[PDB]
């Protein structure tokens, strides 16, 4: 379900970050939390954002027309 | 150009009118669904 | 030999098509994994 | 935020928190009569019956439907049907009153009984506001 | 120098720790304020759609446009389309970018904050250029498609602030405090044994002298120097989020006397 542009909570840009965060996972091998402080996350609110993100997505798109 | 329906599997825009049924060219799958609209709609961004 | 009536089936079980479909082959039929 | 009331961050509600879509839809068919006689999916007017609809037309297609874009509200008439009874008395669905939105996928499709049977759907996002409860 | 004054600690592209001194926790407070939410920008407020076989919703789509920061450094050049003179809108007024994506690629296509297209003249003047700090240089993932999948929008930025929206919110947070060590005793920590074993010690306790227990309580006491730490977005230059806060909030006051004087007539 697609990857939130910028944090609820306090206003930092996030839309970015998805991808990245998501290599740093399955190739560099980081623990996400760390993954994360790489990303420049510091504070829990942009933090929270993406360490929770279910993107869904990624199924919707395995339908059809 | 120009359509007025579509298929749900083969999404394949077909166009009709009464009389000629309720189905699609090849695969029977009697679905349809019924194109957007040609004037376009707007929204607000917040 | 002789048809008495259709009896409704319940969706996963054997009679039903999708107790065997897979993954892809329920995404092609539209029904959620 | 006193007995069980909470105090939400507007800015959080802007930059989509708890935001969520609505979908809602409305059905159809053509009633058929043993011996033969049919209702139709058309965009009606007067012609004798006057049975209309407050509500307008106009968003109407000639397939007595309308187009998957189309912004909807009031009780506009979402669907186009008539019945003829011994010229065009009405059958014709509108949206629910209190609500409102966007087309957002009509389906046409016959029945068993070869019956031209028809579905519309309404979407809309519905943002958290002052009495909603969580 | 004179008055309030700096001593801009850590500094770079997207933050600015700072000490501001010598003013008013009510002066600063309000800068604090002005930075998040009174500060114009640029920010896409229309959307028309011509196609979407996207698996998101229109309004879905629309509402992330809007999130997507745009390049506002000449904003204070650009009119707010409700002051222009033009029935609705123009380049006097607004930006139109343009969005397209196809799925091409026999795998999932991405569509990014890059891909729009600026369309309306900019009158030479930086303005709309989607912001992207991206590592790739993509910025912002705006939307994915499969097979045929399409989308074919057109999008209007235009003025305005944080009050009439989020979007318009160059801020993204702001850090903020003072007397680290509690003493104007402007709190009473919380504690079960030590207060001050309990409860951590921040930063900036070290660019402060320590309080020395003897000492009798300090009433005379006030509040001078905040450790401040505005971040940025990118819509707009991080010093700039501080001097047009500091610029705004000055307009304010401003309008006031002006205001105060044309009543003065009657
Ligand atoms: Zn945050
Ligand atoms: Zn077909
Ligand atoms: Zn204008």
């Amino acid at each position: 379900m697609i990857v939130p542009v910028r944090c609820f909570s306090c206003g930092k840009v996030v839309g970015d970050k998805w991808e990245s965060y998501l290599n740093l996972l399955q190739e560099d091998e980081l623990d996400e939390g760390t993954a994360l402080s790489r990303l420049g996350l510091k504070r829990y609110c942009c933090r929270r954002m993406i360490l929770t993100h279910v993107d869904l997505i990624e199924k919707f798109l395995r339908y059809n027309p | 150009a120009t359509l007025k329906y579509i298929c749900a599997e083969c999404s394949s825009k077909l166009s009709l009118s009464r009389t000629d049924a309720v189905r699609c060219k090849d695969c029977g799958h009697r679905i349809l669904l019924k194109a957007r609209t040609k004037r376009l709609v707007q929204f607000e961004a917040r | 030999k002789v048809f008495i009536g259709r009896l409704p089936i319940m969706l996963r079980s054997k009679n039903c098509y999708l107790s065997e479909a897979t993954e892809s082959d329920l995404y092609k039929l539209k029904e959620c994994p | 935020n006193q007995e069980d009331s909470m105090i939400m961050n507007q800015s959080s509600i802007d930059r989509g928190l708890f935001r969520s879509l609505f979908f809602r839809s409305y059905m159809d068919q053509e009633k058929k009569y043993g011996m033969s006689i049919t209702e139709t999916f058309e965009k009606p007017q007067r012609t004798n019956t006057l049975r209309m609809k407050h509500g307008t037309y106009d968003k109407l297609d000639d397939d007595g439907l309308i187009a998957p874009g189309v912004r909807v509200s009031g009780e506009d008439v979402i669907i186009g049907k008539t019945t003829p009874i011994s010229s065009k008395r009405d059958a014709s669905t509108p949206l629910r009153s209190t609500e409102n939105g966007i087309v957002d996928q009509v389906l046409v499709t016959t029945n068993q009984d070869g019956l031209k049977f028809v579905k519309v759907r309404v979407r809309t996002t519905k943002i958290p506001q002052i009495g909603d409860k969580f | 120098e004179e008055g309030p004054q700096v001593k801009i600690r850590e500094a770079s592209k997207d933050n600015v720790d700072f000490i501001l001194s010598n003013v008013d926790l009510a002066m600063a407070n309000s800068l604090r304020r002005v930075m998040i939410a009174e500060i114009p920008t640029l920010a896409i407020d229309s959307v028309e759609v011509e196609t979407n076989t996207t698996v998101l919703a229109d309004e879905f789509i629309a509402h992330r446009l809007g999130l997507i920061p745009l390049q506002s450094m000449d904003i204070e050049q650009l009119e707010y389309s409700r002051d222009c003179f033009c029935e609705d809108h123009c380049d006097k007024c607004s930006v139109v970018l343009t969005l397209q994506a196809f799925g091409e690629s026999e795998s999932t296509t991405n569509v990014y904050s890059k891909d729009l297209v600026i369309v309306s003249n900019l009158m030479g003047r930086n303005i709309g250029h989607p912001i992207i700090q991206d590592k790739e240089g993509n910025g912002v993932l705006i939307c994915k498609l499969r097979k045929g999948q399409e989308l074919k929008l057109t999008c209007v930025a235009k003025k305005g602030i944080a009050k009439e929206h989020a979007k318009w919110g160059p801020a993204a947070a702001i850090e903020f405090e003072y007397d680290p060590w509690n003493k104007l005793k402007h709190t009473d920590y919380w504690y079960e044994q030590d207060s001050a074993k309990e409860w951590p010690q921040s930063k900036n306790c070290e660019y402060e002298d320590p309080p020395n227990e003897g000492d009798p309580f300090d009433y005379k006491a006030q509040a001078d120097t905040f450790y401040m730490n505005v971040e940025s977005v990118g819509s707009i230059p991080v010093d700039q989020v501080v001097v047009r806060g500091i610029d705004t909030l000055q307009k304010k006051v401003a309008s006031i006397l002006l205001a105060l004087t044309q009543m003065d007539q009657d």
